[PDB]
């Protein structure tokens, strides 16, 4: 049961400075290489470099050499990504990776997506979204969430606190201005609405502020 | 190990320095075509001074 535990995903600010643990379990530590590879939010994998397990000698990626610390601790098997003067290309799922060498990587670090950049929490500003003549289609009216502004994600957007899932389509939360906008989509009957009540209901943890905003027509 | 290994007394380095040119110089070769002669040639009369 070889298994690379990582740290988790860590919300960072550009100017400083990261660790993420990893702990390699399941296995001697020391006969086996140990590797980084960056997964960028959107793009596929980039191998970061890899330590040595026995020495605890760091070798770097150009793109990876001199920004960043592979470091190890032995007894504990925990290995270490550390990324250095932070920066928002060092916002991605990270992965520490047991060598199998020359024949790759074969298990990976749970992963830990680091986020750097300056914003500080704001709640989402969430809008019952009201259709229009244009915007029913056939029995379903459309209806929508817009979640906007709000940092750090998630906001958990529901409706009718989840009795809703059938017609949702909860959009990805995609950046404005370091801050976060989803919108959801219940496609409900026009038999359930505005005749039955179909609220959005937007829980942002990080901000502490559960939104329920409620669709009543224009 | 004081500094950035942890293994003693080796390493590397790759040093790279840009080149750039305070000043240079050059050499040219004559073609023997473009080679002239300009010879002033006189022969003595009747001459003054000037």
């Amino acid at each position: 049961q070889v298994q690379l535990m990582e740290s988790g995903p860590e919300l960072k600010k550009p100017g400083e400075t990261v660790k993420i643990s990893c702990k390699a379990s399941g296995y001697t530590f020391t006969d086996y290489s140990m590797h980084w590879v960056k997964q960028a939010p959107g793009k596929g994998l980039k191998w970061m470099g890899w330590i040595n397990t026995g020495t605890g000698e760091p070798t770097f990626a150009a793109d990876f050499k001199g920004r960043f610390a592979f470091s190890l601790e032995t007894s504990a098997s925990t290995a270490y990504l550390q990324i250095n003067n932070l920066k928002n290309e060092d916002t991605a799922s990270y992965f520490c990776a047991r060598g199998v060498g020359l024949y790759g990587v074969d298990y990976w670090g749970q992963g830990t997506s680091v986020t750097v950049s300056s914003p500080k929490t704001t709640p989402p500003s969430v809008y019952p979204l009201a259709p229009v003549c244009g915007d029913t289609t056939g029995s379903m009216v459309t209806l929508g969430c817009l979640v906007k502004g709000y940092f750090p994600e998630p906001v958990t957007v529901t409706w009718n606190s989840g009795s809703l899932s059938s017609g949702v389509h909860t959009f990805p939360a995609v950046l404005q201005s370091d801050l976060y906008t989803l919108s959801s989509s219940v496609t409900v009957p026009s038999s359930t609405w505005p005749s039955e009540t179909v609220t959005c209901n937007v829980a942002h943890p990080a901000s502490s502020t559960k939104v329920d905003k409620k669709i009543v027509p224009r | 190990w004081g500094n950035g290994c942890g293994l003693f007394g080796k390493g590397s380095i790759d040093t790279c320095a840009k080149f750039s040119c305070t000043s240079k110089a050059i050499g040219r070769t004559i073609q023997p075509e473009n080679i002239k002669y300009e010879v002033g040639i006189f022969v003595h009369g009747t001459t003054t001074s000037e």
